[PDB]
């Protein structure tokens, strides 16, 4: 293996080479050679070229009695670890200013994150740190100090225990220390869910409080009922990994209240027409989408039929989604968001019916 | 050494934005105290102007753009056998000693279609329905010249004029309605906003300012609705973002206030992804890819790869509806709609790789480059044949060449290879045979180009300094000083003070070439 | 109704249009109007050839998407492409840059994922142990992590 | 119970919004299938009524402004003895066959001029120098109306007209110039934006236009600067400052392009900072929130500032152009106060709130009525006195009809008299607020003659409904949906009492 012509090598061929490539540096490990190749600094150079969007898993870590970032692999274990001079000295290199950097809790001791928020507060900065990942001590000790933490856009909450008492607004508690403080919720940008069950079970699910939201993400949850959740001003995106059986929306049920119509006489309603245009490119081979017949429907009927389904489906742009293996209730979306690439299903085989309402002219 | 290049390629930036895009078609150079003023009103000009056409020749204008340019007006003023009964009335209330606002704006509309339908028909159709001798016999010009010899656009010039008198007799100001927007969403189609870009200016204004009056927002109709309101609420959706469109093809130092509330595609109180997409929001989408590209331009920014990689991925993904569209070629409208979206996703291809080859230097940009060159130059050859030729006259041929003859030029003065030198060939070989209806603008873009060449000759007679800091060489200093000169031409510091106020061998081949070649021809 | 490649040394290669529609350039290239040759530059021959075999091999196969990004990830080494892509580095790189250039995402991943394993299994201590393009690197600094390896 | 009055204190913010401001000023009833389109342009009637003026007679308009009209032109033109000049040469120039377009820029701003000089006049003087035959010569109205009746009104719109017209002959949309925003900022003195309203908008949005081509964003003189571009940019700086008060007095929902990115040569910075306070209080009319305390803490204390600054400012009587700034001054820093205890009256039911609105309303009655007498007539003739009487007297007749005090009606007696004694030079403005005054009185007789009623849950009045359907008529009168769709094609005891008051006392009499 030549590391010397893989160098002069152009960019983006070099990129995807590092994106199959993303944790598995080597294959136990002799770290002390480990850091210095030049691939490393080199994915380290395109990574922080992009935006972050390769690995980006870099911590603050108190290791030999000092503060340092350091990469975990996909079974959380160390890869690399920096001196933030180094890092800095090298990101230079590359650009010839970093302000996303990750904060877990779960991966550190509270003895040491203790000492770790104080001396990185007390030594320069305090800031240049992004995303903060939660999931009793040093939560609160994490929560006092959030109101000085000037760049941050994520925050990551993992199971059941943690999340109800933090992000849902049912609580309205006496409590300022323990919950947000409302400036650290003006700049929240994004959300992930991690570790859990259900999302609204003890209550409601909304996040009516937290505004600016452009995206959210929900991992691994088992059952959620998006008929509960309500959704803040100026929301974008949604973003679901794998799930077992969960409801979706009563657009349906809706449809059916306002034509007067039966079940089944509207699943002789459902066409199948233009199903060999364009959605031969979306590669499903599952999920058939149908849509409503042009002859069977009035064109202003169409119209509130699409202001029906654009009813809490308000601000929405994209929906994704991995294997969720079930769905209750008739999947049934608008074509605004299945015309282009927003609306993306990637593997389920076990969805079946799909329906899309929107003009395709 | 040959590591002048970066920097160089980097400039370019600059002097694309300021040359190829300001100076060309959106600077015009105005002096108060000799443009004579508006004494005659338009009134004789444009009575002639109107009296001049009669009804069969209307008609059959209407039916030309009634088989043909449906994919230009059918978002704007919607299905056009609606608007034969408009005709009528025009010709029935013509004899009328009294008109009413809306009958003038009614008038006005079907002028800007008749401006339309002048501007996208071809020589001999046209002299098929018109004739040649009258004009000659008002106009005083000389009485040799053909429609093809350069009198169709002055009729069309002078149609978009009668156009906006009638805009005028209207009291447009005072009376704030829909007929003005649709009639400059017509007029936004010829060379119009490339003639008087001020004009332009000042109707896009007027035209931001009457559609903010009507305080809508969302065009998605609701449950309690009248039927009317909700075909409304369509149609006012469909001109509005053909007006956007409109609106950022005339973008620039003159044009300060904007109507781009249009959020882009995945960076803004509009978010364009909730309309159901018809041809006008395709259209926009489109240009929303173009408008984050050559934003980078002027700024000394440079755009992130993470920004270039999704404007590829939604590049394949809108080039895939284009093949999707899916409509009947016997009616031929949709093969004029294809061909406008194929020719601006290839643009948009081009200028994506113009930044990857610039910014970046990324595997193989140049030959990509040339690539999508060569599928313009396929694209636009594909329409020399016949019945097809008025496809090159949308106004979006000039721009796009005037994009690639230059750079590919430019690229030509500093790195000498083979395939460029023949794609260089092919762009010379392509813009003597483009449309004669640019005119005075098209044989602006043969000087620009002409000069360029000129340009490489000074490059290789004189040798590169070198001062270990920085280079020197006099294509430096002119290049330098071009930007300079039409960025002191559009300082209207000088307009300010006339209104309210009281009033070496290097420099000396600097000198000779600037006086010379002067970059001041291209200003319009 | 054939569709002819040109490959950078002159050679002409004819294969079906279906086939070529492999190629997300293909796709675009004939797409202009219905009412047929393709140049590739600065490709080999022979290098133009393997991915014209490769094209022909997979004509009937799911591949998993455009933009799913975890799919990738979750790695299906196929068998037939990783006895196909075993030829010494420089031929793989020539198809690796012919993928890129001709827009095929797939066989761009499958080189990919084979430069990634190689560049993964890399021998520890030995080539990991010498950094050779040594560049913001003073010989200080050097000196000190070689005297940091006792 | 007695509970409906802080919610109809707060529903007076709602209609002094629609009604006060929106209804009776700035909107206009428009019929497109019934308009004459004018195909002539007024030509026909401008080229008569440029010809009617006479030339010693423009010097002794120009005179006259020279003398008392220093405090309006000076934002926009700085000194007039300067356009002295260009008004030589327009007369010189005005018997040629062609002309050029910089010059008809100086006579659209001289016209501009001429019109304040028309809209500010006392009658004796403006008698003595035009006559009044020819008006009713062309007109062919009657002989015997005079100055009073309202010729005079008529005059200033023809010559606001005239100088349009001369502004349509330039090409001003093809050919943008600072003259145009001068030539606007004096027709903005009139009334002018009240007769027109959306073509005032439009003439607004086009200097918007024009400012904005200039690119200069902060007015400071450099070091390395020619001294003609720091001057330049000082006047530019005065302009921009008056720019923004003429495009806060035009607001609304016919206007949607503000020029306001200002937030909060001593004279004009004086001015804008008391309208930014304006504007600052009178942000809280449409909207459905309430201001902090602080805030009009804040405000109150820069309003005393203002006030000492105010009272630091000196008086000249052989200069009347100084009386007239200082009236001007004094008038609008009383009309911001009066407007903030009228906030504090509303919105927090504070303790000595009502006294103090009496007390400025008295300032305000007392500044208006020393100038009844001779020399000083005029100065009730700006339309700052037209909107502050109006809201005064509205606020008034509001608070006559639901609470009852001896002092609050010798109040509305007095605002009474002198809602008669106002100038005829607002003309049908004037009219409809006195229609508005009596309306609302005899609201009140209704609110006396008739018993408040209350279901357990809201109260039922009649009078009530019809002030709520008096915004909701209004808010109906101000859409352009209808506009919209005849562009795109051709396509109980209590009630009868409600119908009988809504049919005899109208709501859309007070439009236009």
């Amino acid at each position: 293996f030549n590391p010397v012509r893989f160098l002069e090598l152009p960019i983006d061929i070099r990129k995807e080479v590092y994106f199959h490539l993303d944790g598995n540096f080597c294959g136990l490990e002799y770290a002390f050679w480990l850091r210095y190749d030049c691939l490393v600094l080199d994915c380290f150079k395109v990574n922080h070229l992009y935006d972050g969007t390769l690995i980006d898993a870099l911590e603050w870590t108190y290791l030999d009695n000092e503060l340092r970032l350091a990469y975990f692999n996909k079974a959380s274990m160390l890869e690399v670890w920096y001196t933030f001079k180094e890092y800095k000295k090298w990101v230079i290199d590359s650009v010839a200013n970093v302000s996303n950097i990750q904060f877990n809790i779960d991966n550190l001791t509270p003895q040491l994150v203790d000492k770790c928020l104080s001396i990185l507060e007390q030594k320069d900065l305090f800031a240049t740190i992004g995303e903060v990942q939660f999931g009793s001590i040093s939560v609160i000790r994490t929560i006092r100090s959030m109101e000085s933490m000037k760049s941050l856009r994520k925050i990551t909450v993992r199971g059941e225990k943690l999340y109800e008492l933090l992000i849902n607004f049912h609580g309205f508690r006496d409590n300022p220390g323990k919950t947000i403080s409302y400036i650290v919720k003006r700049r929240i940008n994004e959300i992930r869910l991690s570790r859990m069950n259900q999302i609204s079970r003890t209550g409601l699910a909304d996040f009516t409080r937290w505004d600016n939201l452009q995206k959210l993400v929900l991992s691994r949850v088992a059952y959620i009922d998006l008929n509960s959740i309500v959704f803040p001003k100026n929301f974008k995106s949604l973003t679901m990994k794998r799930v077992s059986k969960i409801k979706w929306w009563n657009i349906e049920e809706n449809i059916l209240k306002e034509l007067k119509v039966d079940k089944r006489t509207f699943k002789s309603l459902y066409i199948k027409e233009d199903d060999s245009k364009f959605t031969k490119f979306f590669n499903l081979r599952h999920t058939r989408i149908k849509e409503l017949d042009k002859s069977e429907i009035n064109q202003i009927t169409y119209l509130r039929c699409q202001a029906i389904v654009w009813l809490s489906f308000r601000t929405l742009n994209h929906i994704k989604l991995q294997n969720v293996s079930e769905v209750f209730n008739n999947i049934i979306v608008p074509r605004a968001l299945f015309d282009s690439k927003r609306v993306e299903i990637y593997r389920c085989e076990k969805i079946s019916q799909v329906l899309v309402i929107g003009s395709r002219s | 050494s040959k590591e002048y290049l970066p920097d160089l390629l980097l400039f370019w930036q600059n002097y694309e934005y300021w040359i190829t895009n300001i100076g060309l078609y959106k600077t015009k150079q105005r002096d108060l105290t000799r443009t004579p003023a508006n004494l005659d009103t338009d009134t004789e000009e444009c009575m002639f102007w109107m009296n001049y056409l009669q009804k069969d020749q209307s008609f059959q204008l209407m039916n030309f753009a009634m088989e043909n340019l449906g994919a230009l007006y059918f978002g704007s003023i919607g299905d056009i056998s609606e608007l034969y009964l408009r005709v009528e009335q025009y010709w029935d209330r013509r004899a009328d000693k009294n008109h009413s606002v809306d009958g003038k704006y009614w008038d006005a509309l079907i002028w800007s279609v008749f401006t339309m339908c002048i501007y996208y028909m071809p020589v001999e159709k046209l002299a098929e329905i018109f004739s040649v001798y009258p004009l000659h016999e008002y106009l005083g010009s000389n009485k040799r010249l053909n429609w093809e010899d350069g009198m169709q656009l002055v009729m069309c010039q002078n149609f978009a004029r009668c156009s906006l008198f009638q805009l005028k007799q209207c009291d447009f100001m005072a009376h704030p309605d829909i007929r003005l927007v649709q009639a400059y969403l017509i007029l936004a189609t010829t060379t119009f906003p490339y003639d008087e870009p001020l004009l332009a200016n000042s109707l896009l204004t007027q035209c931001i300012h009457t559609f903010k009056n009507f305080h809508v927002d969302d065009f998605r109709p609701l449950l309690n609705d009248d039927p009317v309101e909700s075909i409304a609420k369509v149609t006012l959706g469909r001109i509005f973002y053909r007006l956007c469109g409109c609106d950022y093809l005339q973008s620039g130092p003159r044009k300060p206030i904007a109507l781009h509330t249009e959020v882009s595609s995945l960076l803004p109180n509009v978010d364009v992804y909730r309309e159901e997409n018809s041809t006008e929001v395709l259209y926009w989408k489109i240009i929303s890819l173009d408008r984050d590209l050559d934003q980078y331009l002027n700024k000394s920014s440079k755009p992130p790869l993470k920004t270039l990689d999704a404007i590829r991925r939604e590049l394949d993904i809108f080039q895939y509806k284009v093949d999707s569209l899916e409509e009947d070629f016997r009616s031929n409208n949709s093969r004029f709609q294809k061909f406008i979206a194929l020719f601006q996703i290839s643009t948009v291809s081009w200028k994506l790789f113009k930044m990857y080859l610039i910014y970046y230097d990324t595997a193989d940009s140049l030959l990509k480059v040339i690539h999508y060159s060569k599928v313009i130059i396929s694209l636009i050859v594909n329409n020399f044949h016949a019945k097809s030729e008025f496809f090159n006259r949308h106004p979006m041929v000039m721009q796009t060449i005037t994009r690639v003859v230059s750079f590919i030029s430019f690229y030509q003065i500093f790195v000498e290879s083979a395939a460029v030198k023949q794609l260089l060939v092919d762009l010379t070989e392509l813009t003597a045979n483009l449309p004669t209806i640019f005119g005075s603008k098209l044989d602006k873009l043969v000087y620009l180009t002409e000069r360029l060449s000129k340009l490489k000759l000074l490059w290789d007679k004189v040798q590169l300094l070198d001062s270990g800091d920085s280079f020197y060489h006099p294509v430096f200093k002119i290049l330098q000083n071009d930007i300079k000169i039409i960025e002191l031409k559009n300082d209207e510091m000088f307009s300010l003070i006339k209104g309210l106020g009281s009033l070496s061998d290097f420099r000396t081949i600097v000198e000779e070439f600037q006086s010379e070649y002067n970059i001041s021809d291209i200003l319009s | 109704s054939n569709v002819v490649l040109v490959s950078g040394e002159g050679e002409r290669f004819t294969v079906d249009k279906k086939i070529a529609e492999r190629s997300l350039l293909l796709k675009n290239y004939l797409n202009d109007m219905h009412d047929i040759v393709m140049p590739v530059p600065n490709v080999r021959s022979s290098v133009l050839q393997k991915v014209i075999e490769w094209a022909e091999h997979h004509r009937d196969s799911n591949f998993p998407d455009e933009d799913d990004d975890d799919s990738r990830k979750s790695a299906p080494v196929d068998s037939w492409d990783r006895e196909f892509l075993k030829v010494d580095q420089e031929m793989l790189y020539e198809i690796i840059l012919a993928a890129n250039y001709l827009n095929i995402k797939p066989l761009l991943d499958a080189g990919c994922k084979v430069v990634a394993e190689m560049i993964r299994g890399r021998s520890p201590e030995e080539i990991r142990r010498t950094f050779n393009i040594v560049n913001d690197f003073t010989p200080e600094e050097e000196a000190a992590i070689r005297r940091e390896n006792e």
